[PDB]
């Protein structure tokens, strides 16, 4: 919010550790949608 | 050009048929005409 609040250094890298396994996540979601994507481009023309 | 791109989607699956394209920056006299082409799924199957 407003004021901002003092994160510890275990603490600030611990919430960083949680944000890079999300966008690592997501970017493993946003590959397997790529390859469902890429068998539905596939299996329309075969 | 649809051989290439072909190959180049039936190896690699970051490249999505939908998105990727063929810019061609044809030399016309004096200039440049430029036209883009995607790959429909009958152009990827046989290209491959």
């Amino acid at each position: 919010e407003a004021k901002p609040k003092f994160l510890s250094k275990a603490e600030r890298e611990a919430e960083a550790l949680k944000r890079r396994q999300q966008e690592v996540e997501e970017r493993q979601r946003m590959l397997e949608e790529e390859r469902k994507k890429r068998k539905q481009f596939q299996d329309l023309g075969r | 050009d649809v051989t290439t791109h072909a190959k180049i989607m039936a190896d690699n699956p970051s490249w999505d048929g939908e998105k990727t394209i063929i810019i061609t920056c044809s030399f016309t006299p004096g200039s440049c005409t430029l036209t883009a082409y995607k790959l429909t799924p009958s152009g990827y199957e046989w290209g491959r």
